[PDB]
């Protein structure tokens, strides 16, 4: 093993191995072990070593519903931090642990059968969004739409649900109206960032390119599309040489969309 | 009598050790599995930590943890560069007999170590990596230094080796080692090699000549305060500002927050080497608030353009000084992981009217590799 964190996980492992039921004092130590190491999980190297050594343990504590939410959140949060911008962790998990996605979605829905709890929901959404979503994994539309609906109070959460729906549609066909309605509402949100704007846009663009009249695009979206057209054409239409290539192409694609798709 | 002699790249931020085994050269991973080792030393009540262990516990021990000692080695306390460098150090540097020396507290008493000794501690750890890997003790090494190092700086490097229990049979120039790692020494007519070496905190360029198989350093130029960390820092600073504008909280003083940020910023930079934009996210970043921000490669390059551009002025200077025209350069060697940044590659190639740099050996390991090649007497 060793491994520069063998220590902390040797600890956590026998504390849980010392009693079938963790006492308040046991979970408090586990917690504190989690507080100390959290910061290293973000490290490209450390994050990978941690997942390749401790993932079995991490996933157990995240997914154990008998455990208190704050503790589950802590183990879950180690995973999310190891995953982000960390291709070798993504590949590792999705390959050596192909059932994890499904377990995660299971906990998601059990959480939504409540309470908040919204925090762990979000961590799970974050994980599902970092892992590949393929035709195989086809993830209830009803649970997700339920979580979405239950939480208009939590735009960050809705945003994460809509991100996952973009990925599910992609994996299905190929690469319903209530969802197209959610995307169109959220895409106009002023607090949404450009990368989420694109993702939601593309999903709508594709749906409308594919089903044409069978998907209804609403008036407000069309108004936003017009405002977004002039602003982004005015971006193409200055200097200097520099340019963000990726941004320029997306602008062109959205401007054209009017005369054709929308 | 020399035993198995090893090759060591003793860098400002990272060190690397290699050995020729059965006519193959292998870069050697440390106890933590890493092929490159932080040039760090930390003093605690109970421990003298070296390398990975030392750099991990930097946070809560920010003044018994020594780094960048390479900036001090062989130099005088009154030297301009030592004075300037001393300010930006979070540990104590005292004048001992006119030379800079570090002063730490263990405990709670004051202890003083020369740059030779701290270097020797780093060299000792590299040696022991080689001993774990080989079946035995090693007593001799080839050690590399920047090409501009003077006689005092080279002797001090050999002295650090003695302290590690190493007879340094030869001190080799870093750009030469990397050229050797690329077999650029099999000329075969005189060749002019430019070595472009962008490290974690320093930037070097050297024009080497090779004929008959004898290297000769023609010119050097560079910037002691320009490196990969500076680029990461521009991302970090961009993130700190984004978060302040959005939530009103300034995380500049929050060490845990900072540690998380620097690491994600490093992961972001790596992503932008292959993607055109990325998201940076940290759950429960401060005060129950999640951080979520985007960075495009365009913004990242804009943040760093003056810095990226400053790397060409030394390239020109090295051509002027030598008298060479660009067309007279046969080979462009890339050293240092930051050379994998597309904009960095593009600027250099474009500077040489489109010609491709030699890249194929890991650029963080090329120096050690060439060191190990030499050590095979
Ligand atoms: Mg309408
Ligand atoms: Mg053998
Ligand atoms: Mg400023």
């Amino acid at each position: 093993g060793d491994y520069e964190f063998s220590s902390d996980f040797k600890e956590m492992r026998n504390i849980i191995d010392s009693n079938p039921t963790l006492s308040s004092q046991d979970i408090a130590r586990l917690e504190d072990s989690f507080d100390r190491i959290m910061e290293f999980a973000h490290d490209y190297k450390h994050g990978y070593k941690i997942i390749t050594h401790e993932f079995a343990l991490l996933a157990n504590l995240s997914l154990n519903e008998n455990l208190p939410l704050t503790l589950r959140e802590l183990s879950t949060r180690v995973i999310t931090s190891c995953l982000r911008n960390n291709p070798p962790v993504v590949e590792f998990i999705n390959e050596s642990f192909p059932n994890f996605k499904s377990k995660i979605m299971a906990a998601l829905s059990n959480l939504n059968d409540s309470r908040s709890s919204n925090i762990l929901i979000k961590r799970y959404l974050s994980i599902l969004n970092e892992l590949p979503v393929t035709s195989e994994d086809l993830y209830s539309t009803v649970v997700l739409q339920n979580v979405y609906e239950r939480n208009n109070k939590d735009k960050q959460l809705q945003i994460k649900v809509l991100e996952l729906i973009s990925k599910i549609l992609k994996a299905d066909m190929y690469e319903l109206q209530e969802w197209a309605n959610e995307f169109q509402e959220m895409v106009q949100n002023k607090s949404i960032d450009e990368l989420h704007t694109r993702t939601f846009f593309d999903t709508l663009y594709n749906l409308k390119k594919i089903f044409k009249s069978d998907i209804t695009i609403n008036k407000g979206f069309l108004n936003w599309l017009a405002q977004q057209c002039k602003a982004r054409q005015s971006n193409l239409d200055n200097g200097l040489q520099e340019r963000d290539t990726e941004q320029d192409s997306f602008d062109k694609k959205l401007i054209d969309s009017r005369h054709l798709i929308f | 009598n020399y035993g198995t002699v090893i090759g060591i790249d003793l860098g400002t931020t990272y060190s690397c050790v290699a050995v020729m085994k059965n006519g193959k050269t292998e870069i050697l991973a440390n106890e933590q599995g890493n092929r490159i080792t932080p040039s760090y030393v930390a003093f605690t009540d109970d421990e003298r930590l070296i390398g990975d262990a030392a750099k991990n516990q930097v946070a809560a021990n920010p003044q018994n943890t020594i780094f960048d000692i390479k900036r001090l080695i062989g130099l005088k306390y009154n030297d301009r560069s030592v004075q300037k460098d001393i300010k930006h150090l979070p540990f104590n540097v005292v004048n001992k007999d006119g030379k800079p020396a570090v002063e730490v507290s263990v405990k709670g008493e004051k202890k003083v170590f020369t740059p030779e000794e701290i270097s020797g501690m780093i060299l000792g750890k590299m040696k022991q990596i080689a001993e774990d890997y080989l079946g035995t003790k090693v007593t001799h090494a080839v050690v590399t230094v920047p090409a501009y190092f003077n006689d005092a700086q080279r002797q001090a490097t050999k002295d650090a080796g003695t302290i590690a229990g190493l007879n340094v049979l030869r001190i080799v120039n870093e750009p030469t080692a990397a050229a050797i790692a690329y077999g650029l020494d099999k000329s075969d007519k005189e060749h002019q090699i430019i070595v472009y070496d962008l490290g974690g905190g320093t930037f070097d360029v050297s024009l080497l000549s090779i004929e008959n198989g004898v290297f000769e350093v023609q010119a050097t130029s560079g910037d002691t305060h320009l490196g990969g960390e500076d680029f990461d820092y521009k991302i970090v600073r961009q993130l700190i500002k984004a978060f302040k504008k959005k939530h009103g909280i300034d995380v500049s003083d929050n060490n845990k927050a900072l540690a998380k940020l620097k690491r994600e910023a490093e992961k972001a930079k790596r992503a932008l080497s292959s993607q055109m934009s990325t998201r940076i996210e940290i759950d429960s970043f401060v005060d129950g608030i999640d951080l979520s921000e985007t960075l495009t490669r365009a913004k990242f390059e804009e943040l760093n353009l003056d810095l990226f551009k400053k790397t060409l002025k030394p390239v020109e200077k090295v051509l002027q000084d030598s008298g060479l025209e660009k067309k007279d350069v046969d080979d462009i060697v890339l050293v240092g992981g930051s050379t994998r940044i597309p904009k960095v590659q593009q600027l250099l190639e474009s500077y040489f009217d489109g010609k491709k740099a030699s890249k194929g050996i890991n650029p963080d390991e090329a120096v050690a590799y060439g060191a190990a090649v030499q050590a095979g007497v």
